[PDB]
């Protein structure tokens, strides 16, 4: 029997091989429904006549 | 796609002609085979 639970070693003054890193996985899925979430885009002005 | 076409006008038979306007469009994407109604009580 092996015991899988191990505590974190995380400290900023240790070496390279263990450091805490905040990891965010952005899960993107495109279905046949139209998208309700869009990102911003820079635009221009409006010219008349 | 589920759409709601809403028109309200003042007025056991209706008469006259009017044009309906859209209101709520929700892309739900489910199967609806049957429907019921609701009732207010006092």
């Amino acid at each position: 029997c092996y015991f899988p639970l191990r505590s974190y070693s995380f400290r900023p003054t240790y070496g390279v091989g263990h450091q805490p890193y905040r990891v965010v996985v952005l899960s993107f899925e495109l279905l046949h429904a139209p998208a309700t979430v869009c990102g911003p885009k820079k635009s221009t002005n409006l010219v008349k006549n | 796609y589920f759409k709601i076409y809403s028109k309200h006008t003042p007025i056991d038979l209706p008469q006259g002609f009017s044009a309906l306007e859209p209101l709520v469009d929700l892309p739900i994407g489910i199967n609806i085979t049957r429907f019921q109604t609701l009732l207010a009580l006092h």
